């Protein structure tokens, strides 16, 4: 292919609590990150027979 | 000044009513002409040098 990945996450938090209180309840995030190739690099050189003959 | 069987001859490679049409093949062995070949004569004794490639 001309792709790579590579995942991403998040972390928690804390919070705190008093009696007869419910607990809160946090969701983590996700992500991607992706890498294309595309260019080509080069040198070129050309010569003709009649200079390189002398 | 004539022979019989002239009028009940069979006759290969000639085709038709009468036996007029040739069909016979062509031989052929080679042999092409193209023109006059030619000998140079300055060529064979003379002054020469070399520079080749230098």
């Amino acid at each position: 292919s001309n792709q790579a990945r590579i995942d991403r996450m998040n972390t928690v938090t804390i919070k705190g609590r008093t009696p007869g209180q419910k607990l809160d309840r946090e969701s983590v995030k996700n992500d991607k990150l992706v890498i294309t190739v595309d260019t080509v690099t080069y040198a070129s050189t050309v010569m003709d027979w009649q200079d390189d003959w002398t | 000044s004539d022979t019989p069987y002239k009028a009940d001859l069979s006759r290969v490679h000639w085709a038709g009513s009468n036996s007029d049409v040739d069909i016979h093949l062509e031989i052929f062995e080679g042999d092409v002409d193209s023109g006059f070949m030619y000998n140079s004569f300055f060529r064979g004794n003379s002054s020469y040098v070399s520079v080749q490639d230098q």
